[PDB]
């Protein structure tokens, strides 16, 4: 009753040659999701999906100045540190 | 030779000041460097300030935004925040407006309407590409009064939109605040800037029955589309 299942922040802690590949498929090329519950069978069809969280507006990763333009700050993030 | 030393010293200090921007702010767009920034903001032509009628130096706070070819919601949010920090705002795209038609949709034989024109019935057409909605919300009576028609925040916001959006888009303005911050509609033999308006703010007193009330503030529009066409006498007619 306390566990927060609003959305799970799954981090793909893997080398680029595989993380970029898995990511693409997780968010773009899925067919169905299931949840296996011990004591029962495995084909429990559930409603859910994956969506990238890298492009968040919530964190921003800096004390953004009020006068700053977010579009350019985004570009710096992309080129400077990709893993985010 | 005292003047030689004096003059050289004077020039030194002038040269130093030359490159110290803050020193030259002078509480307005008075220095060349302030005007230079306004130039980059596309406000460098004399006579343009007179068409705004505001302390134009205000726009310097928005300078990084005015370097962009478009005008994003980020901008409108900044405008509101700047004028009255604490006030929140949200923007919706494709706000719907009704457009009167020049002619009704009718059936004809000689010059019939083609469906390629995507015709609609003859009274009104919709427009979802001409307006955006800017919704404000405050947490105190002071800010509310400032935003209400006749208030200083209402006026300032329009003064800024005049330049920031210009003729690109019209903006519909509304405010969402607790009923407890609104005045009780009352009559007066004489109108006033702060007087409640029939269709916007004139909320009746409640009989000691707070929820959030949505009231209108107004609409931003530069070009009124009035009629002074004066058809034509002649025209550009080169065959080339």
């Amino acid at each position: 009753s306390q566990v927060d299942l609003h959305r799970l922040s799954l981090y793909l802690a893997a080398e680029a040659p595989v993380s970029s590949t898995l990511h693409l498929m997780m968010t773009k090329r899925l067919a169905a999701l299931y949840l296996r519950l011990p004591g029962n069978d495995e084909r429990i069809r559930i409603d859910g999906w994956f969506s990238p969280g890298g492009f968040a507006e919530e964190d921003r990763l800096w004390p953004k100045g009020d006068s700053a333009f977010s579009g350019y700050q985004l570009l710096l993030e992309y080129f400077t540190f990709r893993e985010k | 030779l005292d003047i030689f030393s004096h003059r050289l010293i004077t020039q030194y200090y002038r040269i130093w000041r030359k490159y110290s921007y803050p020193a030259t702010f002078e509480a307005g767009g008075q220095d060349k460097t302030s005007q230079y920034l306004l130039g980059l903001a596309r406000l460098g032509i004399p006579g343009c300030a007179q068409n705004i009628a505001t302390p134009v130096s205000r726009f310097l706070a928005l300078l990084p935004l005015m370097l962009l070819p478009g005008r994003t919601a980020e901008g409108l949010t900044s405008l509101v925040t700047l004028l009255a920090p604490g006030t929140q705002a949200r923007v919706w795209h494709h706000d719907r407006r009704r457009i009167p038609l020049k002619t009704p949709l009718t059936m004809r034989v000689h010059h019939p309407v083609s469906l390629k024109s995507r015709p609609v019935m003859g009274d009104h057409a919709t427009d979802v590409n001409g307006q955006v909605l800017l919704q404000l919300s405050t947490q105190t009576g002071s800010e509310v009064q400032g935003w209400l028609p006749g208030g200083h925040l209402y006026s300032d916001l329009l003064a800024l939109l005049h330049v920031y959006l210009g003729s690109r888009l019209d903006v519909r303005l509304q405010l969402c605040v607790e009923r407890s911050l609104l005045p009780d509609a009352r009559l007066s033999c004489r109108p006033a800037a702060g007087s409640p308006q029939l269709g916007r703010t004139a909320v009746m007193r409640t009989q000691a029955k707070a929820r959030v009330m949505t009231i209108s503030l107004g609409r931003y529009q530069r070009v009124q589309e009035h009629y002074q066409r004066k058809e034509t006498q002649e025209n550009g007619d080169y065959r080339w």
